[PDB]
């Protein structure tokens, strides 16, 4: 019995996907190919890992990888859980690596999935803004996310989504002064700052 | 990298010699080694004109490594 | 003086800032034909 | 190409015979249009390249 | 079956004319 | 003797040259022979082979 | 025709890069080794395929002759580069496995 | 770019007798 | 000058001519060309709208024309009666219809008379092809290095006739601070005139009108007055994009069709038959209105249609080849 | 998709048709993958020239 | 109606192949 | 060096054969001259005149 | 071989008799033939055999270049390998000069 420290079993499966992906005009005919392989539920978790990466090597964001996922997320609910779980793996573990450029490609990539509801938006619950726990790269990830997530919806429609999503750690209204002075500080810098108009009352009352 | 992040960051918004010898202030002419003129420099170019001619050769040699392949044909 | 659309190339007033430099710095440059004009005249050997 | 050149020659002979198609009225109005525009823009006519010209 | 899709025939084609339904676009 | 005949014969060597002049191919460097050696280059013939080291 | 009429790459700079295409194709064909199973690469007797260089004909064409060439000499195309292409790919372009075809042996050789 | 550095590099290993003699002694 | 040889290059559908001038004359033509462009661009001769210009590759031009259409005020609002109209018309034999008696003058304005003479005379040349030869007594010869400058200048002469002086002063801005390609000073300067944007790309013309029930109905009233059409056949010779499907192509409706024909009627009447030939066959008009959601055109090689996101009725996640047009101010995506 | 309806609705993509015959699973990458689309370049040049100007 | 006012200009079979009407249409297109 | 791409190196490869011939013969290798000679024969259809000239020179030696 | 980080980490910990696969070439065989790969490998072992720590200094200089979780050797580009083969090439000579006290300009090229 032989342990394998080689990834040769895996590397063969990064090719197969990446080549299916670098053929294929448009994204709907590269979503035909993947769904035509009938990948096992074991790997379907880690096929999304490849698609996100091949998105980051691409030097700019594209609508290909968006619609490739959109056609795929609606196919079967097993791929619902593959993107939902890989938005957590990125934000927590895998943001620590990325250059300030590849955060601009991720931000727009989870922008189209959230703003069209494919994600949905309660999967953004993990985002927590504190001085204590945040990666500076983690901050840049959100900055690019809302710049995208505002553009489509328009910041008036965005409030309608944020108000229904009961985001706690991200929009704390309950106390902890510095945190609300922080969250407010953050969204003024991004250039939206209207989402804080509600929270700007809670400071002055507590102040 | 570090620069980029510490920059592309909202939080930042909220807030000279190798051996400690005095260093100049205003922008100096560029140089092969990037050394910075001493605090005492008057600020006039004084040069034979070589240091600029080395760049022209430096750029040339660095260019014809690219031009050689790209102009290749068959 | 509001723009329509946006800026995608470089800001408009920045090109003239560049194209003015080429007049300032260029008159000291000795262009290709300017060089060969002098090289011809024997005094460059001396 | 032989046919095309024949139509060109036919066209130009017929413009010799019939004359120009502008009429002097239209030409006058066009000329007025230009002059008024170039005054509005205060244009400096392009000179002839001097003996010693910078460029 | 030929349900209105594909080609009149694959001769002038340059392809085989194999038509397959798309898995991506259904719902 | 075959190891040394493959690399010696003027006739064979004239195939190997004449093919190259046919293909119009050149190899850059010329150091290459400053690297490794004859019986060394033997291993990479496709047959399957192994090495064993018991020092450890 | 210069099919790029919409750019001066001096002013605009080069607006695309296809470098990655070349590597990705190379691994879509199975890598450099399986690509070179189809060639004479081993015939040449080079050890490694890494530094191969093909003669670029762009060099010496100008000084062939001037006045002298006969019509065919000057206008016609040289068969020499196609011969280079069919020597390099010979063992696929000539292979015995063929569907329908007949053996011949060249006069004094053992080449079928 | 050439597909391979080894073309563009123009040379591989040229031993420097001056540095080694300094580094050895 | 020496004679000028012709050959024809085959494009398999077009066959196009090619002029080869002699090198001694090629050098003076080249120097003269480069010089005139340097001065004329230095002194702000040609306004912004004329444009196979230096700053923007053609696809960038197309993208700024769409973004420009969107960002201008109120277009997509149909709340009352409003409408919008594009034109695309090729000026006809613009190079073939030039007259050198008129050239020589119009250049004597803008250039020293020696160079105006050299240009006007450089377009008489015996044109040789094998046996055949003829003196070129009438049109422009496009194979001369400065024929670009001549061509664009004569196009400006046409362009002022189309826009008028008032509007052209408005689009091109004041001489002291000339505008950029799409700009104005205030919203008032836009709204003061029904022609909002204009461009020219060599032969082609692109115009965009914004009308209301008042202006539009006045137009269609006068066009129906001088070209009365009782049989409702205005939709026969009316041409539109066939690349798109029916649903999303331009819907034909008497109000819209009579606009298109009326706009093209007016502008056809602005330019004389002598300078160039503006025909309905070569013009495409598309009317955004109550009943037409799409706005169609084609610049360069592209073919674009612009849905305002208001009228999409359902908004689907999008493919690759679809632009999303932004309102610079709020930075939403409205189209 | 649907040559008969595509004259009217824009049915979308219902089906695919084989372009060229690639034996079995062997897939050759196409260009349109390696060229960044014009929007993405213009929305890049916006930010890139803006940032350049700020740094200057 | 200020906009309309402003402008300056505002408001048989021949027997032959080459001089015919069908022919000019031909060289009006394919010779571009 | 007669297999090297840069045509200068193929000059100096052949220019150094014309020198060694009088020494090779004194050492009495006639099996080692016929090896150089054939190799200089198969290259005798070279394109570069600067290189083709010096190969004939070594052939003449 | 035992002087490498990964392999020592596996052989020290493992408490059973067992087989373990590795790929010594990481992914070098994409851009490199097996010949030159084996050649660089033996150079990386010969400089690790002799100097050790000072060779590992040559490998681990820049932390920006990272060994992946899969591979053994740090992932360089082609040119960084072309220089590192020259440094690893140098340690053998400086060390030889230290050992036999021969100033190395006294050697014939073949001897090098």
């Amino acid at each position: 019995q032989i342990y394998d420290m080689t990834s040769t079993n895996d590397v063969e499966f990064k090719k197969k996907i990446y080549l299916v992906l670098k053929s294929s005009l448009s994204g709907d005919e590269a979503a035909h190919k993947l769904l035509k392989l009938k990948i096992a539920n074991n790997l379907k978790k880690s096929v999304v890992d490849i698609i996100i990466k091949s998105s980051l090597q691409e030097s700019t964001f594209s609508k290909f990888y968006s619609i490739l996922s959109e056609r795929m997320i609606t196919f079967h609910r097993s791929w619902q859980t593959a993107y939902n779980e890989t938005f957590e793996q990125n934000y927590t573990q895998d943001i620590e690596d990325y250059e300030t450029d590849q955060l601009r490609i991720l931000g727009k990539f989870w922008g189209h999935l959230i703003s069209y509801e494919f994600l949905p938006m309660d999967c953004l619950k993990i985002i927590k803004l504190t001085e204590e726990e945040s990666c500076p790269q983690g901050r840049i990830f959100i900055k690019f996310l809302f710049q995208e997530l505002v553009n489509e919806l328009g910041l008036d429609e965005l409030q309608l989504r944020l108000n229904s999503s009961k985001l706690d750690g991200m929009f704390p209204l309950e106390g902890d002064a510095e945190h609300i002075r922080y969250s407010i500080n953050f969204f003024t810098a991004i250039g939206l700052g209207l989402l804080t108009e509600d929270m700007r009352s809670r400071l002055t009352i507590i102040q | 990298t570090a620069s980029s992040l510490t920059i592309e960051d909202p939080a930042i918004t909220f807030t000279t010699s190798l051996l400690g010898r005095k260093l100049y202030d205003k922008p100096a002419p560029e140089n092969r080694f990037a050394i910075m003129p001493g605090s005492r420099w008057d600020g006039v170019h004084r040069s034979n004109g070589f240091e600029e001619k080395w760049f022209a050769k430096q750029n040339e040699i660095n260019e014809k490594k690219v031009q050689s392949y790209t102009l290749q044909e068959d | 003086s509001h723009q329509l659309g946006g800026q995608y190339s470089i800001p408009q007033d920045l090109r003239e800032n560049l194209q003015k430099e080429a007049a300032r710095i260029g008159e000291n440059e000795k262009d290709v034909l300017q060089e060969k004009m002098e090289t011809r005249t024997v005094q460059n050997r001396e | 190409t032989r046919l095309w050149i024949k139509n060109e020659q036919e066209r130009q002979r017929q413009i010799q015979k019939n004359g120009p198609e502008i009429t002097p009225e239209e030409a006058t109005t066009i000329f007025s249009v230009m002059v008024e525009w170039l005054e509005s823009r205060s244009f400096s006519p392009i000179p002839f390249p001097p003996l010693t010209y910078k460029n | 079956s030929y349900n209105g899709i594909g080609l009149k025939s694959a001769k002038g084609s340059s392809t085989s004319g194999h038509v397959q339904r798309s898995l991506a676009s259904n719902n | 003797s075959m190891r040394t005949i493959m690399k010696a014969n003027p006739a064979l060597y004239v195939l190997r040259e004449r093919i190259r002049k046919g293909l119009q191919i050149y190899q850059s460097s010329v150091q290459e022979p400053f690297l490794n050696s004859s019986n060394y280059a033997e291993l990479f013939n496709n047959d399957i082979k192994l090495f064993v080291d018991d020092t450890n | 025709n210069s099919p790029f009429w919409w750019t001066n790459s001096h002013h605009d700079g080069k607006l695309w890069n296809l470098n990655a295409y070349r590597t990705d194709v190379i691994q879509a064909l199975g890598g450099i080794e399986t690509i070179l199973e189809h060639t004479l690469f081993k015939g040449t007797g080079f050890n490694s395929w890494e530094g191969l260089f093909w003669e670029k004909a762009s060099g010496f064409e100008d000084s062939m002759q001037f006045k002298k060439l006969t019509h065919a000499q000057r206008t016609g195309l040289s068969q020499i580069p196609n011969r280079r292409f069919t020597l390099w790919w010979s063992p696929t372009i000539n292979r015995a496995n063929v569907y329908v075809g007949f053996l011949v042996q060249l006069d004094l050789t053992g080449i079928f | 770019n050439p597909l391979f550095v080894q073309q563009d590099i123009e040379s591989i290993y040229k031993t420097n007798y001056e540095k080694l003699d300094e580094a050895v002694n | 000058f020496k004679p000028v040889d012709i050959t024809m290059m085959e494009n398999y559908q077009n066959i196009s001519p090619v002029y080869s001038v002699d090198p001694l004359e090629k050098i003076t033509d080249a120097y003269l060309d480069q010089y005139l462009w340097y001065e004329a661009d230095q002194r702000k001769l040609f306004p912004n709208w004329i444009k196979p210009s230096d700053s923007e590759i053609p696809p960038l031009l197309v993208y700024k024309w769409t973004q420009g259409i969107n960002n201008l005020s109120e277009i997509w609002d149909v709340s009352r009666g409003q409408s919008a109209v594009l034109l695309e018309t090729t000026l006809g034999e613009m190079a073939e219809k030039i007259d050198f008696t008129l050239l020589n003058r119009l250049l004597r304005l803008i250039v020293d008379p020696n160079i105006a003479d050299y240009i006007t005379a450089k377009n008489n040349v015996v044109i040789n092809f094998k046996d055949m030869s003829h003196v070129n007594k009438y049109g422009l010869i496009r194979g001369l290095k400065f024929a670009s400058f001549i061509f664009q200048y004569y196009g400006l002469v046409i362009d002022l006739l189309l826009l008028g002086q008032e509007r052209a002063t408005d689009l091109a801005g004041p001489a002291n601070n000339p505008n950029e390609f799409m700009q104005f000073k205030s919203k008032e300067v836009e709204k003061a005139h029904p022609i909002r944007l204009y461009t020219r790309y060599l032969d082609r013309i692109y115009m965009l009108f914004h009308f209301e029930e008042d202006e539009g109905e006045e137009l269609t009233d006068e066009y129906l007055a001088e070209n009365p059409d009782p049989n409702f056949e205005n939709s026969i010779g009316y041409n539109n994009r066939k690349c798109w499907p029916k649903d999303s192509r331009m819907r034909l409706i008497r109000q819209d069709v009579n606009l298109g024909r009326a706009v093209f009627w007016e502008i056809q009447s602005r330019v004389p038959t002598s300078l160039t030939s503006i025909k309905w066959e070569n013009a495409f008009v598309s009317v955004y209105s109550k009943n037409n959601p799409n706005l169609l055109f084609s610049m360069c090689g592209f073919e674009v249609r612009i849905l305002p996101r208001q009228r999409m009725e359902e908004v689907v996640s999008n493919d690759e080849g679809v632009w999303d047009l932004v309102d610079e101010r709020t930075k939403q995506r409205t189209a | 998709s649907d040559l008969s309806w595509s004259k009217q609705t824009d049915t979308g993509i219902t089906h695919f048709r084989a372009g060229m015959t690639h034996e079995d699973e062997k897939l050759i990458p196409t260009i349109f993958r390696y060229i960044t689309t014009w929007e993405n370049e213009f929305l890049d040049s916006q930010r890139v020239w803006a940032e350049y100007a700020t740094k200057r | 109606r200020s906009w309309r006012k402003g402008t300056a200009f505002g408001r048989g079979y021949i027997n032959d192949m080459t001089k015919s009407e069908y022919h000019q249409e031909f060289l009006h297109k394919h010779v571009r | 060096h007669l297999k090297h791409k840069t045509p200068l190196v193929r000059q100096h490869a052949a220019d150094l054969c014309a020198i060694l011939i009088p020494v090779i013969k004194n050492c009495h290798e006639f099996e080692m001259l016929n090896k150089l000679n054939i190799i200089l024969y198969e290259s005798l259809g070279e394109v570069y005149p600067e290189v083709l000239g010096s190969i004939i020179n070594a052939m003449y030696c | 071989a035992m002087s490498i980080d990964k392999l020592s980490d596996v052989v020290m910990k493992a408490t059973e008799p067992q087989m373990v696969l590795f790929n010594i070439y990481d992914d070098w065989l994409d851009r490199i033939s097996s010949y030159t790969a084996f050649s660089r490998l033996t150079l990386l072992l010969r400089a690790l055999k002799t100097n050790e720590e000072s060779a590992k200094m040559i490998l681990l200089s820049d932390p920006t270049i990272t060994i992946k979780s899969y591979h053994l050797w740090p992932s360089f580009t082609d040119e960084q390998w072309i220089t590192i083969e020259s440094q690893m090439r140098d340690l053998i000579l400086t060390e030889y000069g230290r050992k036999y006290n021969v100033n190395i300009s006294a050697l014939t090229q073949t001897e090098i």
